[PDB]
C-alpha cells in the first residue's frame, strides 16, 4: 500500500493515456470519413465573400426573392437567401428533389442562424459576409428554418420554410 | 485597528473574502434569472411575475444577458482571483502585493458597478458574447474591459510571488499549488489576448462614435481566442481545490503531483489555440483550420481523462483508509455528511455527461447536429453550473471559516447538503430536458414560451424543464438563507480561521524528480504556448485583417 | 494494497458515456446528412 501502491498508480495511468489517445484517434478518424463524402457539403465555404449589408437587398443577387433561386448546372440550384431581423427572404425556399442545393445566405443587420430542421444544414449568417453551403435534399416535404443564433427581441420568432418538392 | 488583528498579519484574508463575497453576490443576482429559463424551456412563461418583482426587467433577453454576465464572466472570475491568488500565497507562506491586490479588487468593483449600470437601464442587451454588430452601451464595453483588465494584476501579484520564493529558495523545485496558479496565470495572459483585443481596437472606439462600424467575423474570432481559454480559466481553479484539498477533506492523499503538474501543464499549451471549435458554423475561414482545431480541442479535453482516473484513485484510495471494503465499499466512506467534500463530489459525477458532450461538440462536423441547440446549455450547465459553481459553493464550508473565524453550525452543515444535493439534482434534471430538447433542434438563447405550440415534439424532456426551474428555484433560495446565515449569525471568534487551508499530503515516487525538474521550465512551455498560439490563430488572422469589412451597428431590442 | 479496482470503474462509466453520446450523435449527423 502506497508508493508500492504509486509504481501501479503511475503505470495505470501510462496505460489510460494510452487508451485515452487511441480512441480519440478512432474519432478523428470517423470524423475524417465524414469529410470525405456527401455529408460535408454542409461544411462553410473557406473564402472571404464580401458584400455590403446597408445595400443587400435592394442591389444584386439578394435584392429580388423571385429571383432566388438560379439553376446553376444539369441537377444544381443556387439559392440567394437573405436572413433578416426577423425572417427569410425568399418564404418559402422552394427547391426540387435530388438537387445540389447551393445556399448563399447573407443578412442586412445582425448575425443570424440558419437552421434546417431535420438536416445539417446550420451555419451562422454575418452582415457582411456570404455564407455558402451545400445540401442534397433526398425526401420531398417542408422543413423549418430556425434561427438559432440571438438577433434581437423577435428571435424566438424567426423561421423560415424549404419546400422541396416531390 | 482591527481587534480582529487578522487583516494585519494575513490582510490577504481581507482582500480574498472580498473577491468570495463579491463573487457569491453576482452569483445569486445572475442566478435568479435561472429558473424563470428553466421554465421557460419548459413551455410555462413565467416573465410576467418576474417583471413584477423586478420591474427593471424589460425582457427574456435581458434577464439572460444579466444572468450570462452576472454568473459565467463574473462570479467564476472573482472565483479564480480569490483562490488563485490565496492557494499560493499560504503554501509558499508569502505576503501578496497588498497595494496591487486592493487595486485589483477595486478595478473589478468599479467594473462590475460600470458595467451593470447599462445592463439594469437595459441598454446593453446584447448576451454575455455580445455579438456585434449588435451595439451595446459604451459604459458596459468599458465595465468589461476594466472588470477583465484587474486579472492582468493577478497575473503580475502571482508572478511576483513566484519571484520571491525562488529567490529565497535556489535550486528548490516550485511546490505544488503554486505551480498551478503559474502555469494558470500564464496562460490566461495569453487567453485575454484576444478578447484585449476585440476591445481596445474594435469594440471601444466603435461605442464611442469613433467608427461607423466592426467586422462581426474578426470580432468574433478574437472574442473566441480568449472564449475558449476562459472556460479553463473557470475550471482551473475548481481543479486547483479538488487536487489538493479535495483529497485531505476526503480522508486521503493526492496520488500523484507529477500528473496533476502534468495536466495543468497541458492546459497552458492547448487552452488558446482551439477556438475555432466555437466557429464550426461560421463562413470565411478554412475548413482545414477547424479540422487543425478540432484535433487540437480533443488534445484538450486528454488532461481532463486524466484528472478523472487520478481524482477517482485519490477518493478511492481515502475511501478504503476509511473501511470502504469491495468494487464500491469506498465510496460510502468518503465524508458524505461534509458539503465541503459533496459538492465537488457531486460536480464531478456531473462532469462525465458533460465531458462526453463537449467531445462530441467538439467533433466538427458532428457539431451542425447540435450547434446553437438547447443541447449547449446542457453541456456547459454540467460544466460551470455544477462543477465550477459546486466547488465554490462547497468551498464556503472551509474557505470562509478560514478566512473570518465564523465556524459552520450544525444546522449550517445540514443546510449545506440540502443546497448541494438539491442543486446537484436540479443539474442532473434540467441537463437531460436540455440535451433532449437540444436533439429535438430547439434553439438555444430564445424566448420560447412565447411560441408555445412551436416545438411540439418537445412536450416531454418540457417537463423535465419545468420539473428543474422548481427545483432550482427552491435550491438557490435555501443557497441565499444559507449564505448570508454562515456570514450573518455572529460568531466573531478567533483561533480555527489563523488557518492553513486543508491542503494534501501527497504520495512520492522515484519518477517524480526527472519529470517534476522538466515541467518546472516555465518560461520554455510558455514560449512552446505563445508559438501554438501564432501557429493556430495567425494564417487566419492575417487574412481577415487584410481584409476587414466594418458594417453598422444595430440595436434591436 | 494492490488493484485501484474503483477508479478504473470510473474510467469505465467515463468511457462508455463518453462512446454512447458520441456514436448516437455520429448517428444523428448520418441521418440528417
Ligand atoms: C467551465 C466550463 C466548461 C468546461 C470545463 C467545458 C469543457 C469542454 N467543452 Fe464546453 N464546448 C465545447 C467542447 C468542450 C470540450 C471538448 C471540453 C473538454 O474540456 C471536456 C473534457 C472533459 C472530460 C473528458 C470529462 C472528464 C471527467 C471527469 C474529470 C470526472 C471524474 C469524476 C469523478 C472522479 C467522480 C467519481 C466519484 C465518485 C464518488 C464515483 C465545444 C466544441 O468544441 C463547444 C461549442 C459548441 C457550440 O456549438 O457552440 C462548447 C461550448 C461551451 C459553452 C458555450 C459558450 C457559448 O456561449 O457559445 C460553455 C460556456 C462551455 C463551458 C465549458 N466547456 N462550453
Ligand atoms: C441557478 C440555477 C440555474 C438555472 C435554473 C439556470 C438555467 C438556465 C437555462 C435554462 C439557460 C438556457 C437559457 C437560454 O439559452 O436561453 C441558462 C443559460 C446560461 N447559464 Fe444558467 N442556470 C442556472 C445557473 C447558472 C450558473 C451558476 C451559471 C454560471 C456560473 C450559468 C451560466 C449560464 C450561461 C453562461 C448561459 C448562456 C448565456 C447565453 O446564452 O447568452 N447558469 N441558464
Ligand atoms: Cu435571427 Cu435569431
Ligand atoms: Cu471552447
Amino acid at each position: 500500500d502506497q508508493h508500492k501502491a504509486h509504481k501501479a498508480i503511475l503505470a495505470y495511468e501510462k496505460g489510460w493515456l494510452a487508451f485515452s489517445l487511441a480512441m480519440l484517434f478512432v474519432f478523428i478518424a470517423l470524423i475524417a470519413y465524414t469529410l470525405a463524402t456527401h455529408t460535408a457539403g454542409v461544411i462553410p465555404a473557406g473564402k472571404l465573400e464580401r458584400v455590403d449589408p446597408t445595400t443587400v437587398r435592394q442591389e444584386g443577387p439578394w435584392a429580388d426573392p423571385a429571383q432566388a433561386v438560379v439553376q446553376t448546372g444539369p441537377n444544381q440550384y443556387t439559392v440567394y437567401v437573405l436572413a433578416f431581423a426577423f425572417g427569410y427572404q425568399p418564404n418559402p425556399i422552394e427547391v426540387p428533389q435530388g438537387a445540389e442545393i447551393v445556399f448563399k445566405i447573407t443578412s442586412p443587420d445582425v448575425i443570424h442562424g440558419f437552421h434546417v430542421e431535420g438536416t445539417n444544414i446550420n451555419v451562422e449568417v454575418l452582415p457582411g459576409e456570404v455564407s455558402t453551403v451545400r445540401y442534397t435534399f433526398k425526401r420531398p416535404g417542408e422543413y423549418r428554418i430556425i434561427c438559432n443564433q440571438y438577433c434581437g427581441l423577435g428571435h424566438q420568432n424567426m423561421f423560415g420554410t424549404i419546400v422541396v418538392k416531390e | 485597528s482591527e481587534i480582529s488583528r487578522v487583516y494585519e498579519a494575513y490582510p490577504e484574508k481581507k482582500a480574498t473574502l472580498y473577491f468570495l463575497v463579491l463573487g457569491f453576490l453576482a452569483l445569486i443576482v445572475g442566478s435568479l434569472f435561472g429558473p424563470f429559463q428553466a421554465l421557460n424551456y419548459g413551455n410555462v412563461d413565467a416573465y410576467p411575475l418576474l417583471k413584477r418583482l423586478l420591474p427593471f426587467v424589460q425582457s427574456y433577453y435581458q434577464g439572460l444577458t444579466l444572468h450570462g454576465v452576472l454568473n459565467a464572466i463574473v462570479f467564476t472570475q472573482l472565483f479564480a482571483q480569490a483562490i488563485m491568488v490565496y492557494l499560493p500565497a499560504r503554501e509558499l507562506n508569502m505576503r501578496p502585493n497588498m497595494g496591487l491586490m486592493w487595486l485589483s479588487w477595486w478595478m473589478a468593483f468599479i467594473g462590475l458597478v460600470v458595467a451593470a449600470l447599462p445592463l439594469l437601464a437595459n441598454e446593453a442587451t446584447v448576451l454575455y458574447t455580445f455579438y456585434p454588430p449588435l451595439k451595446g452601451h459604451w459604459a458596459f464595453y468599458l465595465g468589461a474591459s476594466v472588470f477583465v483588465l484587474s486579472t492582468w494584476v493577478s497575473i503580475y501579484i502571482v508572478l511576483d510571488l513566484w519571484r520571491r520564493w525562488k529567490a529565497a529558495n535556489p535550486g528548490k523545485v516550485t511546490p505544488l499549488v503554486t505551480y498551478m496558479a503559474v502555469v494558470f496565470w500564464l496562460m490566461w495572459f495569453l487567453a485575454s489576448l484576444g478578447l484585449v483585443l476585440e476591445a481596445v481596437l474594435f469594440l471601444l472606439p466603435w461605442s464611442f462614435g469613433l467608427v461607423e462600424g466592426v467586422d462581426p467575423l474578426v470580432a468574433r474570432t478574437l472574442f473566441w481566442w480568449t472564449g475558449h481559454p476562459i472556460v479553463y480559466f473557470w475550471l482551473l481553479p475548481a481543479y486547483a481545490i479538488i487536487y489538493t484539498i479535495l483529497p485531505k477533506q476526503a480522508g486521503g492523499r493526492l496520488v500523484s503531483d507529477p500528473m496533476a503538474r502534468l495536466a495543468f501543464l497541458l492546459f497552458l499549451l492547448l487552452s488558446t489555440p482551439v477556438g475555432f471549435h466555437h466557429q464550426f458554423a461560421d463562413p470565411g475561414i478554412d475548413p482545414t483550420w477547424k479540422m487543425i482545431h478540432s484535433v487540437l480541442t480533443l488534445f484538450v479535453a486528454v488532461p481532463s481523462l486524466m484528472t478523472a482516473f487520478t481524482v477517482a484513485a485519490s477518493l478511492e484510495f481515502a475511501g478504503r483508509l476509511r473501511g470502504g471494503r469491495g468494487l464500491f465499499g469506498w465510496i460510502r466512506a468518503l465524508p458524505w455528511d461534509n458539503p465541503a467534500f459533496v459538492a465537488p463530489v457531486l460536480g464531478l459525477l456531473g462532469f462525465i455527461p458533460g465531458g462526453a458532450g463537449g467531445i462530441v461538440n467538439a467533433s466538427f462536423t458532428l457539431d451542425y447536429v447540435v450547434h446553437n441547440t438547447a443541447w449547449v446549455p446542457g453541456h456547459f450547465h454540467l460544466q460551470v453550473a455544477s462543477l465550477v459553481t459546486l466547488t465554490a459553493m462547497g468551498s464556503l464550508y472551509w474557505l470562509l471559516p478560514n478566512l473570518t473565524g465564523k465556524p459552520i453550525s450544525d444546522a449550517q452543515r445540514r443546510l449545506g447538503l440540502a443546497v448541494v444535493w438539491l442543486w446537484f439534482l436540479g443539474m442532473m434534471i434540467m441537463a437531460v430536458g436540455l440535451h433532449w430538447a437540444g436533439l429535438l433542434n430547439v434553439p438555444r438563447r430564445a424566448y420560447i414560451a412565447q411560441v408555445p405550440d412551436a416545438y411540439p415534439h418537445a412536450a416531454v424532456p418540457m417537463v423535465f424543464n419545468v420539473l428543474a426551474g422548481i427545483v432550482l428555484l427552491v435550491a438557490l433560495l435555501l443557497f441565499i438563507y444559507g449564505l448570508f446565515s454562515v456570514l450573518l449569525s455572529r460568531e466573531r471568534k478567533p483561533e480555527l480561521a489563523e488557518a492553513p487551508l486543508p491542503f494534501a499530503e501527497v504520495i512520492s515516487g522515484p519518477e517524480d524528480r526527472r519529470l517534476v525538474l522538466a515541467m518546472d521550465r516555465i518560461g520554455f512551455w510558455f514560449a512552446v504556448a505563445a508559438i501554438l498560439v501564432v501557429l493556430a490563430y495567425g494564417p487566419t488572422l492575417v487574412q481577415l485583417f487584410g481584409h476587414l469589412n466594418p458594417v453598422p451597428g444595430w440595436r434591436l431590442w | 494494497e494492490e488493484k485501484p479496482k474503483g477508479a478504473l470503474a470510473v474510467i469505465l462509466v467515463l468511457t462508455l458515456t463518453i462512446l454512447v453520446f458520441w456514436l448516437g450523435v455520429y448517428a444523428v449527423f448520418f441521418a440528417r446528412g
